[PDB]
C-alpha cells in the first residue's frame, strides 16, 4: 500500500471512443469540393502547429478558436478530421455524450481532463463533435436531472476562456444549427474564426465534386463527361453524392460497371417532391 | 367558439397598472429618440429617424415631424401605422374649434382630448390602446410656449424638458447638466444635435438620419412661424458644431 | 420467427428494393468496390399502421439468415440521461461480433423530432441519440457487413436530418397493397383454411378494395369464427362473403392511415 | 441580492472609445508597428464592446503580414482586418 | 348573426409588438418573388407566374391590376387577400377623391389611404 | 476601463494590508465583493491583476464543490470551504459561480 | 436501545447492528440512549461512557450563560418587543397570574416577516431579561445527506432542553429546510422529511414540555410544508413591520456616533431631510458616509461628509427601482 | 372518546403519524401485534389515526419513489378479509381526506361507513366557544353568540386560540377577570393573521 | 418485489352471469368472443386462423365490466389477473414504462390467463403534434402496449381484456377493428333490466311484499 512508481498524467484518460481518433481514408472527397474551406481550415489549424517559427517572428498570439456552422451535410465533421490525421499532430475525439453523466458532478471531472490532457501532450488538436445538445437557450432546474446539463455547460465556458494563448489550437466544435448557443457567452476571442460553410455553390465549385466520382468509374461514352455538369444549377455535394449512389445501383443489373448517363439523369430528375407548389400557391402566391 | 374564448384587455388590473399599457412603453423605447427643449422664445424639436437602410429615400419621407398647424407640431415615437390615424383626428380638431370661435385653440384643450381617446379605449372600448407617445409643441398667446407630452395611459403631464422613444435617461441626463432656465433658442439648436449624438451608437448621426423643426415668436412683426428643416440645412449647422 | 419468402407477396417491386440494398452487398461486397461506389446502405421505411412492416423487417432477416436485433427504440429512453448514449452504443458495436447483421430501429420516431430541449432533461436527451446514432452512421467510420433500417410510422416526429441526402440508397414509401396484391394475399390464406371450396373471392375483393393488409386477415378470422359459431369445419363461402360487409364500414370509418415523408 | 449583504457591488461599464486605443497600443507592440499610424483609425471607425472585440483586430492584422513575409503591419492589413471582423459581429447579432 | 367578440383578439406580445402583425408579415416572405426599381423616366416592376398547371390557362392569372388608369400594383403574400383589398382601394380612392377634386389620386396620396385600411382591419376585432 | 482599474484598489487592496486604517478613515470592512459586466471585459484579468500586488494567495475556486468527490460527499465541501480559507490564509477566494444551475 | 437484561442494541461505524452485552463499569441508570458511548473493539461491550454526544453540534448548541445582548438597548420597535414578552417570559417568571384566570400559560411565538428588522436579535433580547437557558442552534445542521443521524439530532435538542427548564429553545433557520429538496428526481422526500417529523413528535411529547418555550426566526411559515402543531402551543405569532419615522430616529443614533464629528448636524434635522426608511438602510447610508471619506482621503469625517452621504444614498435606492409609471 | 364512554365499549388509541415505527414494514409488525390482541378483547374500539402515515397509500406514483408504506399496508388489508364477524369490535380508521387512501382498502366490506365531518353552523361553534370560556373566569353576562358572529366559520382550535389570547390581554392589565372586550381583540389579531394565505 | 405480487393471481370463487342484471346483449358478445374459442379451439388451430385476440368493453361506469370478465375467467379455468393502468404509471418515466413489458413476461407462465387491463383513460389520446407532447409519458407507453398485442410474439393463446370509459378518449391507433377483437358498447338500463338489477340487491336483505319494484325502476 506504497508508492511504488508513477504513471503520466496521460495514463487513466477521459472516457472516450473505442475506435480510433485516426481516421483511416486519405483519398479524400474533401479536396475535390468545398477545397476553398478546406484551406482555410488549414490556415486557422495546420499552419500555426506546423510552423511555429512564423509566428514568433511576427509577434502574433497563436491565431483564435474555430466554430464550424452551416447546414448539415457539407461535411464539417469530415474536412478538420482528415487534417488531423495527415498532419499527425495528437488529436482527441470527444463528444458530448462521452461527458454526459447521471450522476452527480461525473461531468465536470471529465472535463477538467480534457483541457490538462492537451497540455499534456502538446502540440494537440481539440473537437468536440456534439455541443449543441450541452448548449441551452434558457436554464432550467424542473427535474434534478436538467441541472447535470447545466454543470457541464458553466465548467465549459470557464475553462473555454482560460484555454487562450496556449500553443495547442482552441477547442474546435461544429454545430448544425446556433439558436441552441447563447451569443454573448460564446462570442470572438475565443473563436474569432467563425467558418460559414455555402450550399449555393458554384458551376467550378460542383466541378471539382464530379471528378472526385468519375475516376471511381470510367464513365461510358453515350454522351459526355460534361453532361452531368449541366443538370446541378446549384445543389450541393450532399444529393450529388445520392444522385451517383441509385445509378450505379441500376448500373450492375444490366450487367455493365460503367455508370450510364441516362441513370444519372433519371437519378437526378427525381427527387423533386419537398413540398410541392399547390398547398403554397393557394395561399402564398 | 367565441363565447370560450376571450382577449378582454378591459379588465381593470389588480397592481393598478394595466399590463398591456405597460408593453406599449416597451415598444416605444425600441423606436427612435425625440427630444423638445422648452426655451422661452421657442420649443426646439428633434427627433432622429430609426431607419437606416441605403436603398430606402428616407430624404423625400418625413416620417416623425409633421406639422399640424402654423403653431403646432408634433414629433412621434412609437407604432407609425396607429400614429397615421390620430395625426388625422389631431388636425381635424384644432381646424373645428378655429372655426367656431375665431382663436387658435389652446394647447391645453387640444391635448386633452387626444389623451381622453386613448384613455377610452381601455375604459371600455374593448380597443387595445395605441402605443404612441407625441410630444405636442405648441404656441398660444396667453401662456406663452407650451410643452405637453402624452402616454398611451391617456395622461399628459407639461414639462420645460422631455424625452420620449430611446435613451429617454441617457438624454435627459445631458439636457438636466447642460441646460439652464435662461438659455434661449440659439442655444438649444447646438445643444440638441450633440446630445443626440452621444446617445446613439452612430459614430457621427448624419442630417440624412435627423428632422429638426423650431416653432418661435421671434419672427418679426408679432407673429409665429414654423419650418420643418429640410435634411441640407440640417447638414450645415451639422458641419459647423463639429458632429461631422 | 421465419416468414417464408413466398409468404411475403403483395407488392413484389417494393420487396425487391429491400434486397439490392442489403441483400446484394453482403453476398458480394466486391462488386461495389469494382464500379467504386460507396456500397448501398440506409433503408428508409414508412407507411401505415398494419400494413406488414415488421413482418417485412423480419422477412428479410430470416432469408438471409443474417442475426437479427429487434429494438423498439421506446425501449433505449430511460428516466436518468446518457443511458441512452451507453444501449445504441453497445448495440452497435454488438452487432459487429455478430456480421453480418441487420439492426431493426423500430419506432426510430420515438427518438426522433425537432426542436423541444427546454422541458425535462429527457427532451434534451431524445435530441442527443439521435445526434450520436447518425455521428456512428457516418462521419465517424462507414457501415460494413452490419446495415441498419430505419422504420417511422408517426408525421408528427420527423426530422429533415434522417430524410436529407447521403447515407440513403432508397426512400420506401410502402402504400396500400394492389388490387391483386390484395389477392395475393388472398391466396395464401385460403389455402390455410379448412373450406368445402370457396371461390367467392372475386367478388369479396371487389367490396375489400382499398384494403390495408390487416384488413385482409381480419375478414377471414371473423368468418371462420361464423363458420365455427354454426358448428362446421367448413367455411362455406356464404360465410366469407357476409365477413366483408361488416368490415368494409367500420374500416374507412375509423381508418388511421398515416403515410410520412 | 439583499443590499448591503454583498457589501459592493461594481458595474465594468462597456469600454468608452479612448478606453478602446489603449488595449488596441500594447497590443500592436507586441506585434509590429502600425505604419503611418492608423491606431486611431480603427478607434475612429468603430467602439467594442468588449476588449475581445479589439483583440480580433490585432490578431487579423498581423494574420494578413504573416502570409506576406513582410513584418510591416500597412493600412492595407488594417482596413482587411477591421471589415473582416466587423462583418462577423454583425451577423451574430442580427 | 355576429360572433360574440367584443373586444380587439389582437393583443400586444408580453415583450411589446403586436402577435399578429408578427403572424401575417410572415406571409409576405414565404410567398414568392417580386422586385421593382424606381427610374427616373419610369419604373419596372417584375414577378414570377408559374403555371399553376399546364392545363391551366396561364394568361388568366394575373398579379397586375389598376387602381387608376395612370397606377397599377403587384403584390406579393396571399393572393384572395389582394383581390378584395384593391377593390376597396378603387372605391376609397375614386368617388371620395372625385368628390374632393376630381381628378385621379396622385400616388403619395393613394398610398397613405390603404395604410389606414391595413390598420383598421388589425385594430377591429 | 480606466475608472474601475483606479477604484478596484481601493476596495481590495487597503482591507489586507492595512484593516486599522480602512476602518479609521471608512468604518468597519466589506462583506465581499461582486464584480459583472460584459464577458470578455477581462473581468477575470482584473481581479488576477490586483492579487499580484495585494501578495496573497489567490485560489481559484470554480463552480461547485460537488464535482470534488474525493473523500466524502461534495455537498458540505462547500460549507467547509470558510474552514479551510482561515487555515490557508492569506487568501483571496476567488469564488466564480454564475448560478446558471437552473 | 436498552433493554434491561444486560444488553443493548448498539450501531458501531460499521453497518451492521449488534446485540451487545454490557460488561460492567457504567450502569444502565446512569447511562442515557442516544448517547455516544465506549465500545471494547475486540468484543463489543459498553466498557464505559466519557464521550456524551462529542459532536460540532453539541457544540453549537449548548449556550448556559445568557445572550451578549441586555434589553432595549435596541431603540424602537418598543411596543413589538413588549408583545413577546407577555407570552414568554411572563409565564416562566409568573404561572401564578395564569393560573388564577383558569387559561394554560401561552407557548411559544413565530417571529416572522422580513429582513431589516433586527428580528433575531428581538428574540436575544427576551432571552436575556427571563435569564433563561436559552439554547440557540442553526437549523442547517439538522439536515445533512447522511441517512438517519437527522432524528437523532433533532431528539436530543428536546431532551436537553426539558432538563434545564425553565428554558428557550431558538431555532434560528428553521426557513432553511424548507422545501428545498436535494435533487428533484427523488430523494429529498426520504431524509428531510424524517427529520421534520422528529421535532414535532417530541414537541407535545411523551412528558409534558409546556415549560419549554420555542421561538421560530423565519421568513414565512409557507415556505416550508405547513405543519406547526398546535396552534395555541405556538399560540400569538409576531409580524414584524419595518422602522416608521419615530423608530429610525433611535437606531440612527447609534451609527452617527461611530462616525467622526457627525454630532454637528442635529440628530432631529437628520431624520427630517432623509426620504423614509428602514433601519437596514440606515446602515447602508452610515457605509456610504465611510464610504465617501475613504475615496476622498478625508483625513477626519465631518459635516460635510454626512451630509453628502444622504443623497448618494437615496439616489441608490432610486436607481434599482423600476420605472413601470404609474398610469 | 364520547361514543366509547357511551356505548361502554373501551378505547385503544394508536397514531400514526406520531409513530416512527415504518422502516420497511416495521409498522407491518406493529399494526399486526395491536390490531391482533384488540379482536381478542370484546367491546372494545381500535382508532388508528392518520393511516395517512404509516398504512399509508403507495408514493410508487410519485417523485420520492417511497414504498416502505406500501408494506404496512399490504399487511392491514389481509388482517380484515373484507367484512370478518369480530363480536362487536369497531375498526376505526381516520384520514385526513378518503381520496388519499389506497383504492383497494376502499372498495366495500372493508369499509362499511363513512362519513364527511365538517366545520358547523354558527349555532355549534357558539356551543364549542361557550365550553372553553367557562372553565375560564369572565365577566359574566357575555354573549357567546356575539364572538361566533363575527369569526367566519372555523376549526375548533382556533376557538381555544381566542378563549387563550383573550386571558393573556386580561392578564396583561392585571384583570383577573377578563371582559368582553379581550375576546373581541382577540379574534381580531388571530382572523386577520391566519386568514390571508 | 411485492408489487408483481399483488398484479399476480387473485382469482376468487364464480359469481355465475345469473347474478348479472339485466342487460342481455352484452353476455351474448362475450360467451361467443371468448367461451367457444376456448371450448372449440380445436376447430380454430386446423383452420390455422387466429383465435379471437381480446374483447374490447366500454361504456357506463357501474355496468359490471369486472364482474362479467371474472366470471369469464374462472369458467374457462383460467387466471384473473388484475391490472389496472393508472398503477404502472409513475413520475418515474424509465420505470413506468418497463412494468408493461414485465407483466406480459409473467403471463407466459401463467397460460391460460386472462389480462384485464383497465381504465386506459391514463393512456388518454394521443392527436400531439406541439413542442409539449406530455413529456413523452403518454406516448411511449401507447406503442408498448401495441408490442405485447403484437401476433407474431403470442398474444393469440392467452387473451387482452380491456375497459376504459369511453373511446374519443382513447388514441387513434390502438384502436384499429381486429386488432381488440370486437369492440362492444353498453347501453343504459332501460325500464327492464333495471327492475332486475334492484331485485338483486333486495335478496340479501329482508323480501316484503311491501316493496314495489316496478314503481321503483
Ligand atoms: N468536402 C465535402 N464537400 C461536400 N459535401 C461533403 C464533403 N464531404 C462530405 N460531404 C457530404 O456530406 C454528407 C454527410 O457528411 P457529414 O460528415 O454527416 O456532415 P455534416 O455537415 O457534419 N452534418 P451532420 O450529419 O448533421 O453532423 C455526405 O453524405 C457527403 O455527401
Ligand atoms: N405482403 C403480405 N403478405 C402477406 N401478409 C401480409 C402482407 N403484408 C401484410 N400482411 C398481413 O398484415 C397482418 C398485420 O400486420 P401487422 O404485423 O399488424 O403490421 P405493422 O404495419 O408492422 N403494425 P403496428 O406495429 O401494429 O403498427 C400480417 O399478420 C399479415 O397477415
Ligand atoms: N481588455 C481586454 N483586452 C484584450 N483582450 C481582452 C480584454 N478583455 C478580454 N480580452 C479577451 O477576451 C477573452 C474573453 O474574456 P474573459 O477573459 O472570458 O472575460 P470576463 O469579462 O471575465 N468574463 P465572464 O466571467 O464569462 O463574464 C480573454 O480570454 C481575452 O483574450
Ligand atoms: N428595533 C430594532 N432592532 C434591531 N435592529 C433594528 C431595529 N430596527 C432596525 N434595525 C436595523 O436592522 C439592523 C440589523 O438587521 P439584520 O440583522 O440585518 O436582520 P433580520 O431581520 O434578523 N434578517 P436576515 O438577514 O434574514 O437574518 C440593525 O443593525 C439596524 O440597522
Ligand atoms: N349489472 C349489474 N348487476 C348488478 N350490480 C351491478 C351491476 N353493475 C354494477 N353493479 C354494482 O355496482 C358496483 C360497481 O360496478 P363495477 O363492476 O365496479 O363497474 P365498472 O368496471 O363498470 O366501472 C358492482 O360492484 C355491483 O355491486
Ligand atoms: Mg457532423
Ligand atoms: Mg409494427
Ligand atoms: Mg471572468
Ligand atoms: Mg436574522
Ligand atoms: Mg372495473
Amino acid at each position: 500500500n506504497a508508492l511504488v512508481d508513477i504513471l503520466p498524467p496521460d495514463s487513466d484518460s477521459s472516457i472516450s471512443v473505442m475506435g480510433e481518433n485516426e481516421k483511416p481514408d486519405v483519398t479524400y472527397a474533401d479536396v475535390g469540393g468545398l477545397d476553398m474551406q478546406k484551406q482555410e481550415i488549414r490556415e486557422a489549424v495546420e499552419l500555426p502547429l506546423v510552423q511555429a517559427d512564423l509566428y514568433e517572428q511576427i509577434g502574433i498570439d497563436p491565431p483564435r478558436g474555430v466554430l464550424l456552422y452551416g447546414p448539415p451535410g457539407t461535411g464539417k465533421t469530415m474536412l478538420v478530421k482528415a487534417v488531423a490525421n495527415s498532419t499527425k499532430a495528437a488529436f482527441i475525439r470527444v463528444n458530448g455524450s462521452e461527458f454526459v453523466h447521471k450522476y452527480l458532478g461525473e461531468g465536470p471531472r471529465m472535463v477538467r481532463d480534457v483541457f490538462r490532457l492537451a497540455r499534456e501532450n502538446a502540440p494537440s488538436i481539440i473537437f468536440i463533435d456534439e455541443v449543441d445538445s450541452i448548449a441551452t437557450k434558457r436554464f432550467d432546474a424542473q427535474t434534478g436531472s436538467d441541472r447535470e446539463v447545466q454543470r457541464i455547460l458553466i465548467e465549459l465556458l470557464t475553462q473555454m476562456d482560460g484555454f487562450d494563448q496556449s500553443t495547442n489550437v482552441k477547442v474546435i466544435m461544429a454545430t448544425n444549427r446556433a439558436d441552441t448557443l447563447d451569443p454573448a457567452l460564446l462570442r470572438p476571442g475565443r473563436l474569432d474564426r467563425k467558418i460559414e460553410f455555402p450550399s449555393l455553390r458554384d458551376r467550378r465549385e460542383r466541378r471539382l465534386i464530379f471528378g472526385t466520382i468519375a475516376s471511381k468509374m470510367s464513365l461510358a461514352p453515350e454522351a459526355d463527361l460534361d453532361s452531368l455538369i449541366i443538370r446541378n444549377d446549384s445543389l450541393s455535394g450532399a444529393v450529388i453524392a445520392a444522385i451517383m449512389q441509385e445509378a450505379g445501383l441500376r448500373a450492375v443489373r444490366k450487367n455493365r460497371y460503367v455508370i450510364l448517363q441516362s441513370d444519372l439523369e433519371e437519378a437526378y430528375a427525381t427527387q423533386v417532391k419537398t413540398d410541392n407548389t399547390v398547398d403554397k400557391f393557394d395561399f402564398y402566391k | 367558439g367565441s363565447r370560450r374564448y376571450d382577449s378582454r384587455t378591459t379588465i381593470f388590473s389588480p397592481e393598478g397598472r394595466l399590463y398591456q399599457v405597460e408593453y406599449a412603453l416597451e415598444s416605444i423605447s425600441h423606436a427612435g429618440t425625440a427630444i423638445g427643449i422648452m426655451a422661452s422664445d421657442g420649443i426646439v424639436l428633434a427627433a432622429e429617424r430609426k431607419v437606416t437602410s441605403t436603398l430606402l429615400e428616407q430624404d423625400t419621407s418625413t416620417e416623425k415631424l409633421y406639422k399640424l398647424n402654423d403653431k403646432i407640431a408634433v414629433a412621434v415615437a412609437g407604432l407609425t401605422a396607429d400614429a397615421e390615424i390620430l395625426i388625422n383626428t389631431a388636425r381635424i380638431h384644432a381646424q373645428n374649434y378655429l372655426k367656431t370661435y375665431n382663436e387658435d385653440i389652446p394647447v391645453e384643450i387640444l391635448v386633452r382630448r387626444l389623451s381622453d381617446i386613448k384613455q377610452g379605449y381601455t375604459q371600455h372600448g374593448g380597443l387595445r390602446p395605441f402605443g404612441v407617445s407625441f410630444i405636442y409643441a405648441g404656441y398660444d398667446d396667453r401662456y406663452g410656449y407650451q410643452l405637453y407630452t402624452s402616454n398611451p395611459s391617456g395622461n399628459y403631464t407639461g414639462w420645460k424638458a422631455i424625452s420620449v422613444g430611446a435613451n429617454t435617461s441617457a438624454a435627459q441626463t445631458l439636457l438636466q447638466m447642460d441646460y439652464k432656465d435662461d438659455m434661449k433658442v440659439d442655444d438649444a439648436i447646438e445643444l440638441a444635435l450633440k446630445t443626440l449624438s452621444k446617445t446613439t451608437d452612430s459614430s457621427a448621426l448624419t442630417y440624412d438620419r435627423l428632422e429638426f423643426a423650431t416653432i418661435r415668436k421671434g419672427a418679426n412683426d408679432g407673429e409665429v412661424y414654423q419650418k420643418i428643416f429640410k435634411p441640407q440645412e440640417i447638414k450645415d449647422i451639422l458641419v459647423k458644431t463639429g458632429i461631422t | 420467427g421465419e416468414i417464408t419468402f413466398d409468404g411475403i407477396g403483395g407488392l413484389t417491386e417494393q420487396i425487391r428494393e429491400l434486397r439490392e440494398v442489403i441483400e446484394l452487398p453482403l453476398k458480394n461486397p466486391e462488386i461495389f468496390q469494382r464500379v467504386g461506389i460507396k456500397p448501398p446502405k440506409g433503408v428508409l421505411l414508412y407507411g401505415p399502421p398494419g400494413t406488414g412492416k415488421t413482418l417485412l423487417a423480419k422477412a428479410v432477416a430470416a432469408t438471409i439468415g443474417a442475426n437479427f436485433i429487434f429494438s423498439p427504440a421506446s425501449g433505449i429512453v430511460d428516466k436518468y440521461i446518457g443511458e441512452s448514449a451507453r444501449i445504441i452504443r453497445e448495440m452497435f458495436a454488438y452487432a459487429k461480433e455478430h456480421e453480418p447483421c441487420i439492426i431493426f430501429m423500430d419506432e426510430v420516431d420515438a427518438i426522433g423530432g425537432r426542436r423541444f430541449s427546454e422541458g425535462t432533461s429527457a427532451d434534451r436527451e431524445i435530441q442527443r441519440t439521435l445526434m450520436e446514432l447518425l455521428t456512428q452512421m457516418d462521419g465517424f467510420d462507414n457501415l460494413g457487413q452490419t446495415k441498419i433500417i430505419m422504420a417511422t410510422n408517426r408525421p408528427d416526429t420527423l426530422d429533415p436530418a434522417l430524410l436529407r441526402p447521403g447515407r440513403l440508397d432508397r426512400k420506401v414509401e410502402i402504400p396500400l397493397p394492389n388490387e391483386a396484391g390484395r389477392l395475393e394475399i388472398f391466396k395464401i390464406h385460403t389455402a390455410k383454411v379448412k373450406k368445402t371450396g370457396e371461390f367467392d373471392f372475386e367478388a369479396a375483393v371487389k367490396m375489400s378494395d382499398g384494403f390495408n393488409g390487416a384488413d385482409i386477415r381480419n375478414c377471414a378470422t371473423e368468418a371462420g369464427f361464423f363458420a365455427i359459431r354454426d358448428d362446421r369445419d367448413h367455411i362455406n363461402p356464404d360465410d366469407l362473403m357476409k365477413a366483408v360487409r361488416k368490415v368494409a364500414e367500420v374500416k374507412k370509418l375509423e381508418g388511421t392511415i398515416e403515410y410520412q415523408k | 441580492l439583499r443590499p448591503g449583504r454583498i457589501d459592493r457591488k461594481i458595474e465594468f461599464p462597456p469600454p468608452s472609445v479612448a478606453a478602446r486605443a489603449e488595449i488596441l497600443r500594447i497590443h500592436s507592440r507586441k506585434m509590429n508597428l502600425t505604419r503611418g499610424i492608423n491606431l486611431r483609425k480603427v478607434a475612429e471607425k468603430m467602439n467594442g464592446c468588449s476588449g475581445a472585440d479589439v483583440k480580433g483586430v490585432c490578431t487579423e492584422a498581423g494574420m494578413y503580414a504573416l502570409r506576406e513575409r513582410r513584418i510591416h503591419v500597412t493600412q492595407e492589413d488594417f482596413e482587411l482586418a477591421v471589415g473582416k471582423v466587423m462583418n462577423k459581429n454583425q451577423e451574430t447579432a442580427i | 348573426m355576429t360572433d360574440r367578440y367584443s373586444f380587439s383578439l389582437t393583443t400586444f406580445s408580453p415583450s411589446g409588438k403586436l402577435g399578429q402583425i408578427d403572424y401575417a408579415l410572415t406571409a409576405v416572405k414565404q410567398g414568392v418573388t417580386s422586385l421593382g426599381i424606381k427610374a427616373t423616366n419610369g419604373v419596372v416592376i417584375a414577378t414570377e407566374k408559374k403555371s399553376s398547371s399546364p392545363l391551366a390557362m396561364s394568361e388568366t392569372l394575373s398579379k397586375v391590376s389598376l387602381l387608376t388608369p395612370d397606377i397599377g400594383a403587384v403584390y406579393s403574400g396571399m393572393g384572395p387577400d389582394y383581390r378584395v383589398l384593391v377593390d376597396k382601394s378603387r372605391k376609397v380612392a375614386h368617388t371620395s377623391y372625385k368628390r374632393i377634386y376630381g381628378e385621379y389620386p396622385p400616388t403619395k396620396l393613394l398610398v397613405s389611404e390603404v395604410a389606414k385600411i391595413m390598420q383598421e382591419a388589425t385594430q377591429s376585432g | 476601463l480606466t475608472k474601475q482599474i483606479k477604484e478596484i484598489k481601493e476596495v481590495i487592496e487597503l482591507p489586507v494590508k492595512h484593516p486599522e486604517l480602512f476602518e479609521s478613515l471608512g468604518i468597519a470592512q466589506p462583506k465581499g465583493v461582486i464584480l459583472y459586466g460584459p464577458p470578455g471585459t477581462g473581468k477575470t484579468l482584473l481581479a488576477r491583476a490586483v492579487a499580484h500586488h495585494t501578495d496573497c494567495k489567490f485560489i481559484r475556486v470554480s463552480g461547485a464543490e460537488l464535482v470534488q468527490k474525493y473523500i466524502g460527499e461534495g455537498s458540505r465541501m462547500v460549507r467547509e470551504l470558510f474552514v479551510m480559507a482561515r487555515e490557508h490564509a492569506p487568501s483571496i477566494i476567488f469564488m466564480d459561480e454564475i448560478d446558471s444551475i437552473g | 436501545e436498552i433493554i434491561d437484561d444486560d444488553h443493548a442494541i448498539v450501531t458501531s461505524p460499521t453497518m451492521p447492528d449488534y446485540y451487545v452485552s454490557i460488561l460492567s463499569f457504567v450502569d444502565k441508570e446512569l447511562l442515557e440512549p442516544g448517547c455516544s458511548v465506549l465500545l471494547h473493539h475486540k468484543t463489543m461491550s459498553i466498557v464505559g461512557v466519557l464521550q456524551d454526544d462529542a459532536d460540532p453540534m453539541v457544540s453549537v448548541m449548548k449556550m448556559d450563560k445568557s445572550p451578549t445582548e441586555s434589553y432595549s438597548d435596541i431603540g424602537g420597535l418598543e411596543s413589538q418587543i413588549q408583545e413577546i414578552k407577555e407570552s414568554v417570559e411572563l409565564p416562566l417568571t409568573h404561572p401564578e397570574l395564569y393560573e388564577e384566570m383558569g387559561i394554560k400559560p401561552p407557548k411559544g411565538v413565530i417571529l416572522y416577516g422580513a429582513p431589516g428588522t433586527g428580528k433575531t436579535l428581538l428574540a436575544k433580547a427576551v432571552a436575556n431579561q427571563t435569564s433563561a437557558t436559552f439554547l440557540r442552534i442553526v437549523g442547517s445542521e439538522l439536515i445533512q445527506k447522511y441517512l438517519g443521524d437527522g432524528p437523532r439530532l433533532c431528539r436530543q435538542i428536546f431532551k436537553v432542553a426539558g432538563e434545564n427548564a425553565p428554558s428557550i429553545v431558538f431555532i434560528d433557520e428553521i426557513d432553511a429546510i424548507g422545501t428545498k429538496r436535494y435533487d428533484s428526481n427523488s430523494g429529498g422526500e426520504r431524509e428531510i422529511q424524517r427529520t421534520m417529523l422528529e421535532l414535532l413528535n417530541q414537541l407535545d411529547g411523551f412528558d409534558d414540555r409546556g415549560d419549554v418555550k420555542v421561538i421560530m426566526a423565519t421568513n414565512k411559515i409557507e415556505t416550508l410544508d405547513p405543519a406547526l402543531i398546535r396552534p395555541g402551543r405556538i399560540d400569538r405569532k409576531i409580524l414584524f413591520e419595518n422602522p416608521d419615522l419615530s423608530t429610525k430616529k433611535k437606531i440612527l443614533g447609534i451609527h452617527t456616533s461611530k462616525m467622526n464629528l457627525s454630532e454637528d448636524v442635529n440628530l432631529e434635522t437628520l431624520v427630517t431631510t432623509k426620504d423614509d426608511l428602514s433601519g437596514a438602510d440606515i446602515q447602508a447610508m452610515c457605509t456610504e458616509a465611510g464610504l465617501l471619506a475613504l475615496r476622498e482621503r478625508r483625513m477626519q469625517v465631518t459635516a460635510e461628509d454626512f451630509k453628502q452621504a444622504k443623497e448618494r444614498v437615496m439616489k441608490n435606492k432610486v436607481e434599482e427601482n423600476l420605472e413601470g409609471l404609474y398610469l | 372518546r364520547a361514543v366509547a364512554n357511551r356505548t361502554d365499549a373501551t378505547f385503544i388509541r394508536v397514531i400514526g403519524s406520531e409513530l416512527v415505527q415504518k422502516y420497511v414494514g416495521e409498522g407491518a409488525r406493529m399494526v399486526r401485534e395491536l390490531f391482533e390482541m384488540a379482536r381478542t378483547k370484546k367491546a372494545c374500539i381500535i382508532f388508528f389515526d392518520e393511516i395517512d402515515a404509516v398504512g399509508g397509500a403507495r408514493f410508487d406514483d410519485g417523485a420520492g419513489g417511497d414504498n416502505e408504506v406500501q408494506r404496512t399496508m399490504l399487511e392491514l388489508i389481509t388482517q380484515l378479509d373484507g367484512f370478518d364477524p369480530r363480536g362487536n369490535i369497531k375498526v376505526m380508521f381516520a384520514t385526513n381526506r378518503p381520496n388519499t387512501l389506497d383504492p383497494a382498502l376502499l372498495r366495500p366490506g372493508r369499509i362499511d361507513r363513512k362519513v364527511e365531518f365538517s366545520l358547523p353552523d354558527l349555532e355549534g361553534r357558539a356551543n364549542i366557544f361557550r365550553i372553553h370560556s367557562k372553565s375560564m373566569s369572565v365577566e359574566r353576562g357575555i354573549r357567546w353568540e356575539l364572538i361566533s358572529r363575527l369569526c367566519p366559520n372555523s376549526t375548533g382550535a382556533e376557538l381555544r386560540s381566542v378563549c387563550t389570547e383573550a386571558g393573556m390581554f386580561a392578564i396583561r392589565a392585571r384583570r383577573k377577570v377578563a371582559t368582553e372586550k379581550d375576546f373581541l381583540k382577540a379574534v381580531d389579531k388571530v382572523i386577520s393573521g391566519y386568514k390571508k394565505f | 418485489d411485492s408489487r408483481v405480487k399483488a398484479m399476480e393471481v387473485d382469482e376468487k370463487p364464480t359469481e355465475t352471469y345469473s347474478d348479472v342484471g339485466g342487460l342481455d346483449k352484452q353476455i351474448e358478445e362475450l360467451v361467443e368472443a371468448i367461451v367457444l374459442p376456448m371450448k372449440r379451439a380445436d376447430k380454430f388451430k386446423d383452420m390455422g386462423i387466429r383465435a379471437p385476440k381480446g374483447a374490447l368493453m366500454y361504456g357506463p361506469p357501474g355496468t359490471g365490466k369486472t364482474l362479467l370478465a371474472r366470471a369469464c375467467a374462472a369458467q374457462t379455468n383460467a387466471t384473473f389477473l388484475k391490472l389496472a393502468a393508472p398503477q404502472l404509471v409513475q413520475m418515474y418515466i424509465g420505470e413506468g414504462a418497463k412494468l408493461v413489458r414485465d407483466a406480459f413476461a409473467l403471463a407466459k407462465e401463467k397460460a391460460p390467463t386472462i389480462i384485464f387491463i383497465d381504465e386506459l383513460d391514463a393512456i388518454g389520446t394521443k392527436r400531439f403534434d406541439s413542442e409539449k407532447s406530455g413529456d413523452r409519458e403518454v406516448q411511449r407507453t401507447m406503442l408498448e402496449l401495441l408490442n405485447q398485442l403484437d401476433g407474431f410474439s403470442s398474444d393469440d393463446r392467452v387473451k387482452v381484456l380491456a375497459a376504459t370509459n369511453r373511446v374519443d378518449v382513447l388514441d387513434p391507433a390502438l384502436l384499429r377493428s381486429g386488432r381488440l377483437d370486437r369492440k362492444i358498447e353498453f347501453p343504459l338500463p332501460s325500464e327492464d333490466s333495471r327492475a332486475q338489477i334492484l331485485q338483486i340487491h333486495s335478496r340479501k336483505m329482508t323480501t316484503d311484499d311491501d316493496i314495489n319494484w316496478q314503481e321503483l325502476a
